[PDB]
């Protein structure tokens, strides 16, 4: 009895070019070589991939983030590479001191290098984001992508960017560093009376548990009806097959849901992005109106 | 009532005990004896939790709490009053949870489906005993397990995590999280790709998954493919508990001390160990 | 306070959402219908969603859902019992009839094709240069049932040409006709394809394909569906 988590059979044919549309095909690099390690799990082709003039603009800019913060852990390591590694974990690009409110004029060693990588990691995001939403164009196919990226970039936005404006210094942002990222998250929780008394913590939760549950659940039905070409969802749409209703049915007898091909989609993009949108509302509210959400859970309100 | 399409699927036989006594529905659900079994350990479970709040002093269920025995209990039977009744309701909800993964086989077989949801869900039931079952009985005591309520049990999560300082620092805690935080952003990618393809720009065609491939090709340059995506969403969310269990089976048992000192194994590795400046020289 | 407002806004916004989802997924299988096949006097608590309409390409026209649901096939199905909610037993063969864990759905007699218009599933024989690239090859092998008797050989892989998958192996009868089997239920084993679901003797009865390199998704559901139905209905010859 095969259970189709690895293909059994891999088949290889001619490169695939990709569909044109609108696209501007002077800007897809060729065709990257054939893995046949991915290829046991899912596809076997590596590229090509499109790359006009907000993919560099984003790549170039998400490197010197990456490199700012790593000049920073050099410095910190006194340039010996054995301390580097043995480190590599505690290091840390602390945001500007309490006093320099949201000023641009803290010296690099103090918060100046923090603002620097910050400036460049805004910039690789929101260039990302307006590429999600530019190869969904070219293509003529819905901006989901996007939207459901927004929900992400929500939450990125509250932790580093709008809080620490309303709170009105840079101090309150959350450091670049493995372990000083974790302490940062753990302080937080302490400062603000513990968000397990935050209800929008709760309900992220809820969604990130749900997250898992759906997913859990989807990918588990359609390897369960791939017998009948479940995982083909599109044609499956527009003309509902024997694995369409066996999917369906099987969330009728256990727990009297309606599930339709479609439908489990819409379930699956809103359970997901609804973590981070609560959790985002959760993290705005916290020292800006709610001092301790104990307290704020004795009178409710 | 019947979907209009659900006739031809009524048919006798799958069930796996009792041949044809309980093959039968009410209404949209499939009964089957793990349907009857599933009821009897449920209806039991929350009569014995009742009689729990009647001995607490309240009905809100906001504060209506079963707690497991004491440490002093030990591994023994306890009072219903002080633990006892969270015994048996622990075994009631074991039989009710196993009995509704039964009863996913049986709907399985009836359907002529692979038993890949079942198997899933068997996942969060171990990850439910490792709490509640095999981290206690390794520990000595029932009164490691946390206690049913809704505020209580949070209570239980805040004390045995700040038992071990920041519980940030449990490595198999750390990969449980990834695959939680990789599952999301995997899920939310999944819906909004099939969306994207089904509901297009206004007036034009519904989309091919080959579009769907392209996509992803011109956004990252690589594309896992429609049944890649739906192994790698059942692989995720499956790691995330499968990891989640681990990080709390070896809490208490093989490690004991506070999680932050254990990474001093790396600091400590005796080629760097001795190399003054960094954070730790 | 302003917290208070955005929770209680916020479960406003769930309960809309949720009704938004829910009326999403009654797209399809409504009306209910009694057992009979007459609209059920309670259809629940969520009305049904205005149609929705999905251009197909390649000037296969439109769907329109919710619309008109038949099943356009006969139910080879009676009653077991005088009340609602019993098991209907098969009043034929119900592989051959299309019952149970066998069912087929009357899906478009045309073949799915790719985002250019060309046949999405096509034999390796006819796809240039589609090769095997990793795994046991499984052409040339002999394919044994669950009765442990050879029921014939594999001829070809038909591949998806797109997502560059097996997705039936092409399997020769010992009459000479063939037969193509879902690749996910089949172990290709070194020296055998072995198939649970079907004993020897059921091979002949799988649905055969009215033209040679192509086949249509209503095909796929008959076929799919019949080994599928073996799993219950072959039991007494699996061993
Ligand atoms: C912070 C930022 C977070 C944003 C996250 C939004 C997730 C977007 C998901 C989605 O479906 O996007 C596709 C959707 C449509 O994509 P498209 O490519 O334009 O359309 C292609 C098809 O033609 C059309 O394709 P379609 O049919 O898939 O699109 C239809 C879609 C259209 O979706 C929407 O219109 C999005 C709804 C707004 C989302 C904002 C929620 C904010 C929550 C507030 C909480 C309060 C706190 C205090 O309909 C819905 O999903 C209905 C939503 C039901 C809302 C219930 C309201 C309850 C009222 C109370 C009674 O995107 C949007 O509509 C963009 C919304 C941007 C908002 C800013
Ligand atoms: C998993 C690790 C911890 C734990 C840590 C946390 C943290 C942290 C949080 C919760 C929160 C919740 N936990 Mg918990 N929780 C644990 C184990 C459990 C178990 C169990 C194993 O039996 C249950 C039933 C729950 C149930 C719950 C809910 C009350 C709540 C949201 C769950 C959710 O949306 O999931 C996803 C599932 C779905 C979306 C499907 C729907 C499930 C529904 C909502 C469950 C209803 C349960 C009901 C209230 C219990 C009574 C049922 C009896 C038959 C009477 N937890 C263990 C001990 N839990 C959150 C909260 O806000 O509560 C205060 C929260 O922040
Ligand atoms: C001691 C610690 C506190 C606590 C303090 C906090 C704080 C502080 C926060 C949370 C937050 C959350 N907590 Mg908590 N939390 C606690 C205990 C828990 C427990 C539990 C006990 O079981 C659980 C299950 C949770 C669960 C959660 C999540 C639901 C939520 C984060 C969602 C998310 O996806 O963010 C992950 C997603 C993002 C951060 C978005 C990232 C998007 C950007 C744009 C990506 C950029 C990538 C970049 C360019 C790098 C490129 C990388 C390479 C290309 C790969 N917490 C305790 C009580 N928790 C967050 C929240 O929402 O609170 C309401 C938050 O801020
Ligand atoms: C949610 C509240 C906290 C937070 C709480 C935690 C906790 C708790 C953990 C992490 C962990 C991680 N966090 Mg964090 N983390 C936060 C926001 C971020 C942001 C950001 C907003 O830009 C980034 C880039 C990271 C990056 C990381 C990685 C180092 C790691 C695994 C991420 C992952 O699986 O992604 C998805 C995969 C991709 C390929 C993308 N975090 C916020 C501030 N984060 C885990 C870790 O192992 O750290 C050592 C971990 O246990
Ligand atoms: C202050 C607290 C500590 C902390 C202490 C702990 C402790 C203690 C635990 C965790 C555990 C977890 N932590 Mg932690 N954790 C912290 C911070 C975090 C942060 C963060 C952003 O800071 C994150 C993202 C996490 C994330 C996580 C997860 C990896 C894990 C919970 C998921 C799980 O086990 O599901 C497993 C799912 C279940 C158990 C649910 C099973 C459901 C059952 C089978 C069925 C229920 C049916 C129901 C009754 C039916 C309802 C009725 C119907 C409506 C009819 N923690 C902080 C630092 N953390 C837990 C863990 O790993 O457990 C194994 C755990 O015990
Ligand atoms: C429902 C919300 C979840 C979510 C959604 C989400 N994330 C997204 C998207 C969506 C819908 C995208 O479309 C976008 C993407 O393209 O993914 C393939 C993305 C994305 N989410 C990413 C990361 C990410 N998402 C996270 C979280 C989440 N994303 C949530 C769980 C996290 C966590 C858990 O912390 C991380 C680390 C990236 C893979 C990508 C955005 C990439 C980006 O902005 O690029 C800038 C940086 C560089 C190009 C340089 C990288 C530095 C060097 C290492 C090289
Ligand atoms: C393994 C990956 C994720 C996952 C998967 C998963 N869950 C699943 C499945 C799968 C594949 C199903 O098939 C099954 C299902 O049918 O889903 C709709 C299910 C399911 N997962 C559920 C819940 C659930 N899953 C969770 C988690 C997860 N499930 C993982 C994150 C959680 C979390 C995170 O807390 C919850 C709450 C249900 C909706 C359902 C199982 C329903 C079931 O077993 O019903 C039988 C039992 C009863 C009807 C109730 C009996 C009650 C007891 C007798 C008394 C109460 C005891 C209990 C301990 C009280 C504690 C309460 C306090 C803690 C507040
Ligand atoms: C080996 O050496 C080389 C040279 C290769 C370099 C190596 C580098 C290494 C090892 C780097 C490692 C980096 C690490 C560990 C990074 C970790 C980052 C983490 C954990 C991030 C966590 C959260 C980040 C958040 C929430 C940041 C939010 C940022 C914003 C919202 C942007 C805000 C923008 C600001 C403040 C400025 C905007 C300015 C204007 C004018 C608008
Ligand atoms: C998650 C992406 C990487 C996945 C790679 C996993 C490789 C699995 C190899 C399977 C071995 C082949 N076999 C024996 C099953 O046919
Ligand atoms: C998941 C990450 C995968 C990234 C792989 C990107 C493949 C790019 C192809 C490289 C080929 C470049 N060139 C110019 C020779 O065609
Ligand atoms: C996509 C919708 C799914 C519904 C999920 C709802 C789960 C309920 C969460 C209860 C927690 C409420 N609390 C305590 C945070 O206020
Ligand atoms: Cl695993
Ligand atoms: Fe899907």
């Amino acid at each position: 009895e095969y259970q189709n988590i690895f293909s059994q059979v891999q088949v290889r044919g001619p490169a695939d070019l990709g569909m044109t549309e609108d696209v501007n095909l002077a800007n897809r690099s060729g065709v990257g070589p054939f893995s046949t390690l991915l290829g046991w799990f899912g596809n076997a082709q590596l590229g090509p991939i499109y790359l006009g003039s907000l993919g560099v603009l984003s790549l170039f800019s998400g490197l010197m983030w990456f490199f700012t913060i790593g000049i920073w852990f050099w410095y910190q390591a006194g340039w010996n590479p054995a301390v580097f590694l043995r480190d590599l974990f505690f290091f840390s690009l602390e945001p500007p001191a309490p006093e320099y409110g949201l000023s641009f004029a803290a010296p690099l060693k103090e918060g100046g290098l923090w603002l620097i990588a910050s400036f460049f990691m805004f910039v690789a995001v929101w260039s990302w984001w307006g590429r999600t939403y530019l190869r969904a164009q070219a293509l003529g196919m819905g901006k989901h992508t996007a939207w459901a990226f927004l929900s992400a970039i929500w939450l990125w936005m509250v932790l580093g960017f709008i809080r620490p404006i309303l709170m009105g210094s840079w101090s309150e942002a959350v450091p670049y560093g493995i372990f000083s990222h974790l302490d940062w998250t753990n302080n937080f929780s302490l400062v603000h009376g513990n968000l397990f008394y935050n209800p929008f913590h709760g309900l992220s939760i809820a969604f990130l548990y749900g997250s898992a549950l759906l997913f859990a659940m989807h990918g588990a039905t359609i390897l369960a009806v791939s017998r009948f070409g479940g995982e083909r969802e599109l044609e499956q749409i527009a003309d509902r097959g024997t694995a369409a209703e066996r999917a369906a049915l099987f969330v009728r007898w256990t727990m009297g849901f309606n599930a339709t091909m479609e439908g489990i989609h819409r379930w699956a993009i809103w359970m997901a992005v609804l973590v981070t949108l609560t959790g985002g509302i959760g993290i705005l509210l916290s020292g800006t109106v709610v001092d301790n959400w104990y307290v704020w859970g004795q009178n409710h309100g | 009532a019947l979907l209009s399409f659900e006739r031809k699927y009524r048919v006798p036989g799958g069930t796996l005990v009792g041949g044809n006594l309980f093959d039968f529905w009410v209404g949209p659900f499939y009964v089957g004896f793990f349907g009857v079994a599933t009821f009897f350990f449920a209806a039991l479970g929350i009569i014995l939790i009742a009689w729990s709040a009647v001995l607490q002093g309240t009905w809100n269920p906001q504060l209506i709490s079963v707690y497991p025995p004491a440490l002093e209990y030990g591994l023994g039977g306890a009072p219903l009053a002080k633990g006892g009744l969270w015994q048996i309701i622990t075994i009631c909800a074991t039989g009710a949870f196993v009995s509704w993964a039964l009863r996913e086989v049986e709907i399985c077989r009836k359907l002529g489906i692979g038993y890949h949801i079942p198997f899933a869900f068997a996942f969060a039931i171990l990850a439910y005993l490792t709490l509640v079952l095999f981290r206690p009985v390794m520990m000595g005591a029932w009164g490691y397990a946390f206690p049913y309520g809704i505020w209580t049990h949070l209570d239980w999560v805040s004390n045995t995590g700040y038992t071990y300082g920041n519980f940030h620092y449990n490595p198999a805690h750390m990969i449980a999280i990834s695959f939680f935080f990789t599952n999301a952003l995997a899920l939310a990618l999944h819906g909004a790709l099939v969306l994207s393809a089904a509901n297009p720009e206004k007036g034009k065609e519904m989309r091919t998954p080959d579009h769907e491939d392209t996509f992803f090709r011109d956004l990252v340059g690589y594309s896992i493919g429609t049944l890649g995506i739906h192994r790698l969403g059942l692989l995720l969310s499956l790691s995330a508990v499968f990891f989640s269990a681990l990080c709390m089976i070896i809490t208490g048992t093989i490690w004991f001390d506070q999680w932050v000192d254990w990474w001093q194994w790396w600091v400590k590795l005796p080629w760097w160990a001795n190399i003054p400046g960094g954070i730790n020289g | 306070d302003l917290a208070s407002l955005a929770i209680y806004s916020f479960w406003i916004f769930l309960a809309g959402l949720i009704y938004y989802l829910q009326t999403e997924n009654m797209r399809e299988g409504y009306p209910l219908e009694n057992e009979d096949g007459t609209p059920a006097a309670n259809q629940g608590p969520f009305p049904l969603p205005k149609p929705k309409t999905f251009i197909l390409p390649h000037g296969r026209g439109t769907l329109t859902v919710p619309g008109p649901e038949s099943e356009d096939r006969p139910i080879a199905l009676a009653r077991t019992a005088v009340s609602e909610g019993f098991p209907h037993a098969p009043t034929g063969d119900p592989m051959k009839d299309g019952v149970g864990p066998a069912s087929w759905v009357a899906r478009r007699d045309l073949p799915e094709l790719d985002g250019h218009g060309h046949n999405k599933i096509k034999p390796m024989k006819a796809a240039a240069g589609f090769h095997v690239s990793a795994g046991k090859n499984p052409i040339g092998l002999p394919v044994r049932g669950c009765d442990l008797e050879i029921a014939g050989k594999v001829v070809d892989i038909w591949v998806d040409i797109p997502e560059q998958m097996a997705r039936f192996l092409e399997v020769e009868l010992k009459d000479g006709s063939t037969r193509l089997l879902p690749m996910q239920m089949v172990k290709v084993q070194s020296n055998r394809v072995h198939v649970n679901a079907l004993s020897s003797d059921l091979f002949a009865g799988i649905p055969t394909i009215k033209s040679p390199t192509e086949v249509t998704l209503l095909e796929e559901d008959k076929i799919c569906g019949y080994v599928a139905g073996g799993l219950m209905y072959a039991a007494p010859k699996r061993k």
